[PDB]
């Protein structure tokens, strides 16, 4: 009857879907915003399941820190759900982040722990590790890449919302690859709950496909790319590789041009994944295969 | 070694 | 089947989230403009002034709009042109920032720099000679006066608001920029739902030019750091009549109150957010407005 959320974490999702008109086969892309939410990205999702399943798993407590090692989207999600719960978080990051970024994330009251540039994500793991080991009683790392509760909001809510906006008609999710949890879970939502066997689609840079390569046996060689917010350099644990039906790749190149694209042509405002997730799509849209389908893509961030 |  | 044919059509539908450390046993509740399609308030009329443009005849496939801009009105104009295959052109001055060109050049603007010294009024009086130079082809939808600016809050924001508090808002706080907002949400609760609601409008203590009038004194306008309110007239979207308060912050409380909303409730909201929960927080505490549901306009993030 009434539609108050008691506090900035309960508003996530119910992002919009809308059609493209200057990509796909007679209008069978659909991207899904998921720039329309708190903090901006699709991050705020397992912001704030992670942090509402450690309070009812009982590892996150009253006066309980949480530490999180993220240079991205994620630490953002987690300051303001920090912020809007009243916890204490430490944000572990290397010193290439953005001054907007630095400023954005004390002015939420991130405790922020820089950690040298060249050691990359693996040293600021490493000082996350190091500041919870200290005092393990005082901290908690939620840890996104092998959390569950990061795949499970999307089987919930991100999953139903495209079940429920396309009249359940959805026949392919194009999805990037971050942790995974996003493809993970709105394949689980509609493939299991929803009993539809869709076209799961994970997208991946063509600078570091670990993915491809893994599927096909290939030794996998990571490498650097500009796809802010995929291709991790490794398979996470929140990807579940059985319910992956097809893998493209996208490099940064044509990912940044497909969102410059998507702006100018759609008006539609979103990241450089976004863009690699589109031109994939958009490849698979012109197929034979799909030219009947109709296709879901993430767009993960403004 | 990406930003998530 | 909820796919809209163009990202004009996802206006709206925004959020109330009520407020943990502001107001009385949590009587301040805001409605966050920031998740639009543009990611402030001025998405709903950007869609709204070329739709009924269209409906109209007066926007027409071929034509272009023309518009000057110094803010989120020109960034939410620009999306629905790309949105609904119009060229656009902004004037705006040479004195802008380099993140503002590209954003605005990246939505396929055609931005044309006016003279810094001449400052905003030189790009209105740029933008008008563009549009004198070839009536046929040029449009300009002008927000301060389009009725269809306050129409859409009457449509859309105002029901929203009825529709989430079960009709239980007793107060709506809103910022006046082109006082579209606070003039068709008032018009909707108090006409439409027929509940005699308080409408508090909320303009700079450096500029407070409604006060002023409303008080039959002399209007003094100032600069402010207040961006998206003040602009020191009583633009023609705003209606007198359904003002039944005005509340004056100044830069510095609102400025103070966003880095609070930010750090105390985990709310990304621009400076004239700010302002209106300021100014919402200092009412909350009033006996009048002590039990009163007050919903409060964050125009932007
Ligand atoms: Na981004
Ligand atoms: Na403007
Ligand atoms: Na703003």
């Amino acid at each position: 009857s009434m539609a108050i959320y008691a506090d900035n974490s309960y508003s996530i999702g119910n992002t919009p879907l809308v059609r493209l008109k200057h990509f796909g086969h007679n209008g069978n892309v659909v991207v899904k915003i998921e720039g329309r939410n708190p903090s901006y990205s699709v991050k705020c999702r397992i912001g704030a399941n992670m942090v509402w399943q450690a309070e009812k798993d009982g590892t996150l407590t009253k006066g309980k820190e949480i530490v999180e090692p993220t240079s991205g989207n994620t630490g953002i999600a987690l300051a303001y759900v920090a912020a809007a719960r009243g916890y204490k978080i430490t944000l572990t990051m290397p010193e290439t982040m953005s001054l907007e970024r630095k400023r954005l994330l004390c002015g939420l009251g991130v405790n922020l722990v820089l950690t040298e540039g060249a050691k990359g994500m693996k040293g600021a793991i490493a000082k996350a590790e190091e500041i919870v080991a200290s005092d393990p009683s005082r901290y908690v790392m939620l840890k996104q890449f092998e959390n569950p509760a990061n795949p499970q909001i999307h089987r919930e809510t991100t999953g139903p919302e495209i079940w429920k906006d396309t009249d359940g008609k959805v026949d392919v999710v194009v999805a990037g690859v971050g942790t995974g949890g996003s493809i993970t879970g709105i394949s689980r939502a509609i493939k299991l709950d929803f009993g539809k066997q869709i076209t799961s689609v994970a997208v991946e840079p063509v600078e570091s496909p670990v993915i491809s390569q893994t599927l096909a046996g290939e030794e996998v060689k990571p490498g650097p790319h500009k796809i802010q917010g995929i291709g991790a350099g490794f398979i996470p644990k929140n990807l579940d590789l059985s319910i992956i039906d097809r893998v493209e790749t996208v490099d940064s190149d044509t990912a940044l041009a497909t969102a410059r694209r998507l702006m100018a042509e759609e008006g539609i405002l979103a990241g450089i994944s976004s863009g690699a997730a589109v031109a994939a799509a958009d490849r698979l849209a012109k197929l034979p295969e799909f030219a009947d389908k109709l296709i879901v893509v993430i767009l993960p961030s403004a | 070694e990406f930003s998530i």
